[PDB]
């Protein structure tokens, strides 16, 4: 070749991503219905196997190999702002289901938000604390990007131990907040939208703290330069989103939604 | 700890001819056929159930 | 070393032969389902014997030929085979996150099989609206099936708009501007956009059917507070791009064929195509409740959702006079892909109109939920996405095959093809009229005259489809060798060969400023 | 009176809290009037309106569930 | 440069925290559980939760989330 | 109703059906012409052996290409926005009417005065009498006063359906939980049928509407007898 | 990988009669599929 | 009745819509009355609590309103 | 680059300003004014204005704006 693009090795990870995906809609479905977690527990197992995999080869074709030229990672930064954009969408249909549900309360719900009988969280006790963590760890995000430029191993690590931290802090503090929720899933549409919205969320920044904490061990393994560690910087911008989704859910449905 | 990418780049950029999937050893194989026996197996699991749940 | 090429691919060729196999299966199923609706309404009274085994007929029918036949062929199968070649790139950005789009499809059309299987299936209507897709009017595991193979359909499509977006961007060569892209090339791009885009909204509204379903949930549930009528703006918010979505690369494939055997260099009017698209584009993102005006709306919105649905027309009209004004002057070459191409305009043209009859939220009333919707979107979408294709098809196989067809027999087929869809859809205007309601199993007496030739007309198109695989293994039975093309000079994705070699732009092309 | 007449606080399509309203309005004026001893005649508008616009079954479930404890509205 | 966002993060943000966690931490308390009223918007039960007896939430607390029938 | 080989709407019962007619002929005048237009050109470009493959100048005839259809489109939407705004306008209905969807039957309230209300349900081919048409035909009709204007009110005790008569130019969607309202004149006595027009599941083609409009003298007589 | 006509296709060319069996096959497979989803339904 | 008791709607130091409340329930309550020709002393409470809480000049500022057809609340 | 911003200024924003004169246009000519009402919170006086006879707004306009006394 006399271009700078990577022509992948042929590979197994698409079928097993494709196939995981059907064990684990069929396993929900079997789940759902035929009163069995069997298929579902092969899928979860299967996807977790596919990205591990998937995800060590591109590694190994850029750290390793030497693939990601400047063009290369340029299309990884364009794919990694289209697939958050996307994730901007998703979240956008839930927030419109709570703002429907919410400026127009039926008489199911005494006409009124909260609803009759909907005792919400004080949103100035552990929500407030969760904000200042999240915003916290957006600051603490930057000081390891920094560090990282600026060529500091022992800072990078350290600042990005505090980020993966707050973020752990972050789930810890909402599994608590749902054990100790007075109202439920089940609890009409006040409690579909908090749960949903919220459980969303959650599940990001589970996703979002595992980016974090496979670029801890990346950086303890050396495999970023100064100049090029482009995991890191999708990680911080997907960091930066789960933050910015948080701020949005706790103005409108614990704030603005009490 | 130290930097060893170096010993990383000789292993993944030996002319051996294989697939990057595979390039670090014997235990890439082990992993890649676990993966493979449980999405088949699994599969064809998911066909049985189709079969099972198609009739009252 | 067959499992590593078609099971492992890296290569956006044989990833774009795949889809176009995945998408003419698909299409066998659709057309299928088709014939099995028009049985049934061919006659007053019932056939099947089992109005819900109907209803689930019409559901599979729609899924089937959209997810499954027009978006693969359309984007996975031209969009992979062309777009890489028409800007000189060596493959797509993620070679290897291609091949995971292809792989979900199968699955996810499993699950739909599946649906239909199951229980007494998915009579829900292609919309799948709560309450009657709940888990009271819909109880066990139908529905849901059909909602995890929307969410396989839609995590395929949208990677591969974000595959699509990346490559377009950033892989041209490094004088090519976005103003030096071929328009097919932008139709692929702008499509991708709205995929990217729509598809989540779909994605959290089916989520939230799903969640209702089994979760115990209320978004959709007034005894919960909730609203049906949610789940509508959720669906169509999706629902309007997903048209323009599948009749964009149709005009991209168009604009090729038109400028091709009109032997032009160009399309009329380059700036002002793109200038239509990006404007098709953005306007199908603020019209969705023409989909809803008998919901009881407020009549502020009624007037502003006429008003911005009725604009769409006004560069819709442009790529329709610029489509004209590359055949005026022209060579023209009377090629079985001209034709389609030719049909295309004329076919599309009429359907585009009676969606501007039915913007009108007044008339709307009394059309909405006949038969004058289905003959509207079975012109300008079956027609249009269907003409397009088989245009597109007869073009560009032999760069795909390295083959020729028998053009004779390809013009035989158009001739068929084109008389069919005519007699079945040209009467559903009047069965619409006056006032035969759509997804009805059965009809009052009046309306026998012209359901029984619309199901005339469908046998008709059912002959054309079975010609059409019949001049296909003709052209790989006889091996006709493809020798020279014209045109090479604007159209770069011949000029590596029929068929190009796995391997293309290893050496890119040379572009100066 | 004939039917409920046009109401400038419900003038589109969706009418279900105009229902809501003269349902609320005549229950928590019949509360009212029976608290002093009052005379319920004084609600005789809203009855009439919520009797007009409101379903059967909408009245009969909110009866049934002011009769529980488990009518959501404020009355 | 790293020196201000360490800055930032020692002086500003992890400062914020602890004042959130002792101001959360003043407020930890178990407020007393209002009486049950079985309304008919809350306790939804369409179908049976795939796990437990089928009438339980995932993350069910008994002091505070009670049944449709009410408090266990 | 709509009768063997008709190409158009069924003949208007209401002011608003007439107005709609009107319109329609107004605007499929217009996709006729366009139509017939484009179909012409195609066959004008295909039919010369004259060439001119030089590249052309776009900007002039684009400025044809979009003013011309806004204009078209203007005088679409004039008219269409007029109607919309009338079946809008504030009137005073003399009785209201309710409609609740089921799978698969309609139930009526005339709840005004007396608490009325009945199930209609389609008549069974097998029990049709002679004349009577196929799917059509109900148990109880909707009673209604003829040249007077009547609110309808409609929802759903299931899934979605819709409340549709063609001849009148009404179709409100029947929802759960709430009350969409619609205004029903009809300038002639008769049956006026219809038929449900949201997707119910599997006896969608079998709940059909019937209104029975008569004199007023005749819908007082008719009330009066329910008691 | 084999290069060229007849070479770039997962389904052999070399033999039009086996060809034709293999598309009979393949698009008969999706055109009869849901008439016997219907007879299915309906055998229930 | 000594005075206006707690009112869980205006629990704050600024009772300045408890005041205001009272006196549009009182008037609207006396038009609801007056108008069907019932009894005002249904209406009592609404005037006590008013009376109690509310500046004279506020009271007969709103009465004056009211006469003169400019009183901007909704009675 | 300025091509496409130039696109962008003649394809959509000035084709928006288009649009949204046409609604401005049709929806103009003069609404009835509402019956004149004496408010106390509403004309209000407490130092005339410091132009013409000090009563008028500085874009007093005679057919829609009444003074403390009522229209002109
Ligand atoms: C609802 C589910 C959704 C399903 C959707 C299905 C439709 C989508 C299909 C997508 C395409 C699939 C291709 C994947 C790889 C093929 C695997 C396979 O089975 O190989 C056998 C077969 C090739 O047969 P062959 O001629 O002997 O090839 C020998 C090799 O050349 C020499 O190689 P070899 O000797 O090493 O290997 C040959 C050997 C063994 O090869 C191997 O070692 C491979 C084994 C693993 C392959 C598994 C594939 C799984 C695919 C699942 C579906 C996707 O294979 C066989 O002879 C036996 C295999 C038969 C398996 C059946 C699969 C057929 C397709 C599915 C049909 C639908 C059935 C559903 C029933 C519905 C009931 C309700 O491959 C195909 O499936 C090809 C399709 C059939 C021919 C159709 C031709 C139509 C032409 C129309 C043209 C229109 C497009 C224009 C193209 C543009 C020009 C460039
Ligand atoms: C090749 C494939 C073959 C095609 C399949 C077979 C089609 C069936 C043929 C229909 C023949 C019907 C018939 O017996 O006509 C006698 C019929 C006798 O006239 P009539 O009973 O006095 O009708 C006067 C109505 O009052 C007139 O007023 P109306 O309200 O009763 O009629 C309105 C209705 C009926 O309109 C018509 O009068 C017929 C439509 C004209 C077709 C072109 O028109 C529609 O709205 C149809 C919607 C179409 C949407 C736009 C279609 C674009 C056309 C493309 C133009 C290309 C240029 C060539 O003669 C016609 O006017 C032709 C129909
Ligand atoms: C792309 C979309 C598309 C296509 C192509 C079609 C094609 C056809 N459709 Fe339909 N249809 C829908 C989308 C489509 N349809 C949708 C969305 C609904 C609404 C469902 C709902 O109400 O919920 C619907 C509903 C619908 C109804 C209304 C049913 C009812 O309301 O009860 C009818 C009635 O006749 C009908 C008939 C047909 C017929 C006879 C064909 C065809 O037979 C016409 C001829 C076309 C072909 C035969 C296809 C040929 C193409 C291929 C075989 C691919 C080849 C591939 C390669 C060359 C690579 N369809
Ligand atoms: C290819 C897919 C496709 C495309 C491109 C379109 C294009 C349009 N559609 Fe259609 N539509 C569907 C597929 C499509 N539609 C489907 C599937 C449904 C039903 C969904 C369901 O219920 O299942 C549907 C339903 C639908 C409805 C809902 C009707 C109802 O359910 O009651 C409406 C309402 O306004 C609408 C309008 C339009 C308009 C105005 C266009 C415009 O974009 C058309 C513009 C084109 C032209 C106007 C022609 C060319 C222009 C000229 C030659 C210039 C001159 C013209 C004028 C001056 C008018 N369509
Ligand atoms: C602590 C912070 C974050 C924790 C994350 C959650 C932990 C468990 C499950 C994880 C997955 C969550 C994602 C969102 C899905 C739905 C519900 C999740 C929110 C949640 O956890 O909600 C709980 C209920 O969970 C429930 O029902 C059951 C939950 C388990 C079943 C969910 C199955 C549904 C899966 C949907 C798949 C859709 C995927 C979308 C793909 C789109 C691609 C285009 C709330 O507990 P509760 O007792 O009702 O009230 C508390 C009372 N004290
Ligand atoms: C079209 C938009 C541009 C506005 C230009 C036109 C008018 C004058 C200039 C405006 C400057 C901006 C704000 C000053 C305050 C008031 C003017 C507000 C805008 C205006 O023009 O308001 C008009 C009133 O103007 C009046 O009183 C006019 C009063 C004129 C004297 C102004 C007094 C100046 C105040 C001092 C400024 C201090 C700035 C301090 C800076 C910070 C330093 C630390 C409204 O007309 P009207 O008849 O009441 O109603 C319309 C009925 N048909
Ligand atoms: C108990 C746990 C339960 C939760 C399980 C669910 C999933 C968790 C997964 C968390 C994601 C881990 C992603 C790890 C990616 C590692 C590979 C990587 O980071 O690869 C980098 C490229 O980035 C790239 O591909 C970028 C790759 C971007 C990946 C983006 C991933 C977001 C994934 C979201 C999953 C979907 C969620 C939707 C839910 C509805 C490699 O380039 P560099 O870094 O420049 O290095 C090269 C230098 O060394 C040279 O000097
Ligand atoms: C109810 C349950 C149903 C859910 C089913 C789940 C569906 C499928 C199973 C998913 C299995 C995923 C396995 C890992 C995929 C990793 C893809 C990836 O990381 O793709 C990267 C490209 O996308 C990029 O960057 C940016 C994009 C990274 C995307 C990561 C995957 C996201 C999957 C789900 C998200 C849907 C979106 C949510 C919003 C709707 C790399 O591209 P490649 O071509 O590989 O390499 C290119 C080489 O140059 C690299 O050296
Ligand atoms: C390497 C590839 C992977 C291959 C996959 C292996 C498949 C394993 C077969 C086991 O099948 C299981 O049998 C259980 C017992 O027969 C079922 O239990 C469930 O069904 C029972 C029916 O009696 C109920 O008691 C309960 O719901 C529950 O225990 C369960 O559904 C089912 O999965
Ligand atoms: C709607 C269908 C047909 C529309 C056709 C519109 C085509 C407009 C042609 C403009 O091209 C011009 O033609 C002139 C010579 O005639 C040239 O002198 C001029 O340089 C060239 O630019
Ligand atoms: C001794 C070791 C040196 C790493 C190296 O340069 O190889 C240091 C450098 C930075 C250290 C990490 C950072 O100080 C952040 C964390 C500090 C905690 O007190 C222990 C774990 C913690 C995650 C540390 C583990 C370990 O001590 C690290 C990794
Ligand atoms: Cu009821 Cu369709
Ligand atoms: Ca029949
Ligand atoms: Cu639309
Ligand atoms: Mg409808």
């Amino acid at each position: 070749q006399t271009h700078a693009y990577h022509m992948v090795n042929p590979s197994p990870w698409p079928l097993t991503g494709a196939l995981s995906a059907l064990l684990m809609t069929s396993g929900l479905t079997m789940w759902f219905h035929f009163n069995s977690m069997t298929l579902l527990m092969i899928g979860l197992t299967t996807n977790m196997l596919t990205m591990y995999q998937w995800w060590r080869d591109v590694i190994r074709e850029s750290t390793f190999q030497g693939h990601h030229t400047p063009a290369v990672q340029k299309g990884l930064r364009y794919g990694m702002i289209l697939f958050i954009i996307s994730e901007v969408l998703f979240f956008t249909g839930f927030f419109w289901a709570f703002y429907h549900s919410s400026l127009a309360p039926t008489p199911e719900l005494g006409g009124c938000w909260p609803p009759t009988g909907i005792h919400p969280l004080n949103p100035l006790e552990v929500p407030l604390l969760n904000t200042s963590v999240l915003l916290a760890s957006g600051v603490s995000i930057t000081w390891a990007h920094h560090s990282l430029m600026e060529g500091d191993r022992k800072h990078m690590l350290q600042a990005l131990f505090i980020t993966i931290t707050l973020g752990v802090y972050f789930t810890l503090l909402q599994a608590s907040e749902y054990y100790e929720a007075p109202f439920t899933i089940s609890d009409g549409v006040y409690g579909s939208t908090f749960f949903v919205a919220t459980g969303f969320h959650g599940l990001h920044v589970i996703i979002g703290s595992t980016f974090l904490i496979v670029c801890f061990f990346r950086q303890l393994k050396f495999h970023f330069t100064s100049n090029h560690h482009f995991g890191f910087e999708a990680a911080a911008w997907y960091w930066h989103f789960v933050d910015v989704v948080w701020l949005f859910l706790y103005v409108s449905i614990y704030w603005w939604g009490s | 700890f130290e930097n060893r990418v170096a010993e990383k780049q000789k292993l993944f950029q030996e002319d051996n001819g294989l697939p990057v999937h595979l390039k670090g050893g014997a235990t890439d194989n082990i992993l890649y056929r676990v993966t493979m026996t449980l999405c088949l197996g699994g599969t064809l699991y998911s066909l049985y159930c189709l079969g099972w749940a198609s009739f009252p | 070393m067959f499992i590593n090429r078609w099971l492992f691919s890296t290569n956006h060729k044989d990833i774009g032969t795949l889809y176009l196999l995945f998408g003419a299966w698909a299409g066998m199923v659709g057309t299928a389902l088709s014939l099995l609706i028009r049985a049934e309404l061919g006659q007053p009274g019932t056939l099947l014997g089992d109005d819900q085994i109907y209803n689930v007929v019409v559901t599979a029918h729609a899924f089937v030929m959209i997810f499954f036949m027009v978006m693969p062929i359309m984007i996975g199968g031209f969009g992979n085979w062309l777009v890489p070649l028409m800007i000189g790139a060596p493959d797509m950005a993620f070679p290897r996150m291609n091949n995971m789009s292809f792989w979900l499809l199968p699955p996810s059309f499993l699950l739909l099989l599946a649906s239909s299987m199951v229980e007494a299936g998915a009579g829900t209507g292609w919309t799948v609206y709560p309450p009657l897709a709940g888990n009271l009017a819909h109880a066990g595991a139908s529905v849901d099936l059909t909602i995890f193979s929307l969410h396989l359909a839609g995590v395929s499509s949208i990677l591969g708009a974000i595959n699509f977006i990346t490559t377009i961007i950033n892989m041209k060569p490094p004088a090519m501007s976005q103003y030096q892209t071929p328009l097919f090339v932008w139709s692929v791009m702008i499509t991708a956009v709205l995929l990217l885009l729509s598809l989540p909204v779909l994605a959290a509204g089916i989520t939230m059917l799903l969640t209702d379903r089994n979760l115990n949930t209320t978004f959709f549930d007034p005894a919960g507070g909730g609203d049906p009528i949610l789940y509508q703006h959720l669906f169509w918010f999706f629902g309007h791009p997903e048209v323009y979505i599948l009749i964009l690369p149709g005009f991209g494939m168009i604009s090729h064929i038109v400028t091709y055997y009109s032997g032009k260099k160009e399309p009329f009017g380059y700036m002002g195509m793109v200038w239509a698209m990006m404007s098709i584009g953005f306007l199908g993102f603020i019209v969705w409740a023409h989909h809803m005006f008998t919901v009881g709306m407020d009549v502020d919105t009624r007037a502003y959702f006429t008003s911005a649905t009725m604009i769409i027309a006004i560069p819709t009209g442009v790529k329709v006079f610029s489509w004209l004004a590359t055949l005026h002057g022209g060579n023209i070459k009377w090629s079985p892909a001209m034709m389609w191409a030719l049909g295309f305009i004329f076919l599309f043209t009429v359907g585009g109109l009676t969606g501007i009859v039915l913007a009108n939220s007044s008339l709307d009333i009394v059309l909405h939920d006949t038969y004058y919707v289905v003959a509207h979107f079975h012109y300008v979408l079956s027609m249009g996405a269907v003409f397009a294709i088989m245009g597109g098809f007869v073009h560009w196989f032999p760069l795909f095959s390295g083959y020729t067809l028998n053009d004779t027999w390809a013009k035989i087929h158009f001739a068929i093809m084109f008389v069919g869809v005519n007699m079945t859809f040209f009467p559903q205007h009047f069965l619409g009229l006056s006032g035969m309601p759509r997804r009805y199993s059965d009809y009052p007496d009046a309306y026998t005259m012209w359901n029984t030739i619309s199901s005339m007309g469908s046998f008709i198109s059912l002959t054309a489809v079975m010609l059409m695989v019949f001049i296909i293994w003709e052209a790989f039975a006889s091996k006709r060798e493809v020798l020279t093309v014209d045109l090479t000079t604007t159209n770069l994705e011949w000029l590596n060969g029929c068929p190009p070699p796995y391997h293309t732009f290893e050496e890119p092309t040379y572009v100066n400023l | 009176y004939q039917t409920a007449p046009f109401d400038s606080r419900f003038p589109n399509q969706n009418q279900t809290r105009n229902c809501w309203q003269n349902y609320l309005d005549f229950h928590r004026c019949e509360k009212a009037m029976t608290a002093k001893g009052g005379d319920v005649s004084v609600c005789e508008w809203y009855r009439r309106v919520y009797k007009s616009l409101c379903p059967i079954s909408w009245v009969s479930t909110w009866d049934d569930r002011r009769a529980e404890g488990t009518f959501p509205g404020k009355i | 440069g790293a020196r201000t966002w360490r800055f930032l993060t020692f002086g500003l943000a992890l400062p914020s925290v602890a004042l959130c966690t002792l101001n959360s931490w003043l407020h930890s308390g178990h407020r007393e559980r209002p009486a049950f009223i079985p309304y008919h918007h809350l306790r939804i039960r369409t179908k049976p939760f795939s796990w437990g007896d089928g009438n339980h939430t995932f993350f069910h607390n008994p002091r505070v989330n009670p049944l449709p029938t009410g408090y266990e | 109703m709509a009768y063997p080989m008709q190409l158009g709407f069924q003949d208007a019962t209401s002011p608003i059906m007439e107005e709609l007619l009107h319109f329609h002929d107004h605007t499929l005048m217009i996709v006729f012409l366009i139509s017939s237009l484009v179909l012409y050109i195609i066959s004008l470009m295909l039919t010369t052996k004259l060439t001119h493959t030089s590249t052309m100048d776009a900007q002039e005839v684009e400025t044809i290409w979009t003013i011309l259809p806004a204009i078209i489109l203007i005088l679409i939407a004039l008219p269409s926005l007029r109607i919309l705004y009338m079946m809008d306008e504030i009137n005073n209905p003399s009785l209201t009417v309710k409609t609740m969807g089921h799978q698969w039957y309609w139930s009526y309230e005339y709840t005004d005065y007396e608490d009325l209300s009945f199930d209609s349900y389609m008549i069974p081919t097998s029990e049709l009498k002679p004349g009577e048409l196929r799917l059509l035909e109900v148990d109880n009709r909707v009673v209604l006063p003829m040249e007077m204007t009547i609110r309808m009110l409609v929802s759903s005790e299931d899934v979605l359906h819709s409340w549709a008569v063609p001849s009148l130019g009404l179709k409100t969607d029947a929802i759960p939980g709430r009350l969409n309202q619609t205004t029903l004149m009809s300038s002639r006595p008769g049956l006026y049928y219809g038929q449900c027009s949201e997707i119910c599941g599997s006896n969608h083609s079998f709940m059909p509407i019937v209104l029975e409009l008569v004199p007023l003298k005749y819908f007082e007589k008719w009330s009066a007898s329910m008691l | 990988y084999e290069e060229g006509p007849g070479k770039n296709i997962p389904f052999s060319v070399e033999n039009k009669w086996r060809l034709l069996a293999m598309m009979t096959l393949f698009f008969g497979s999706g055109f009869a599929a849901p008439f016997f989803i219907v007879r299915h339904q309906l055998l229930k």
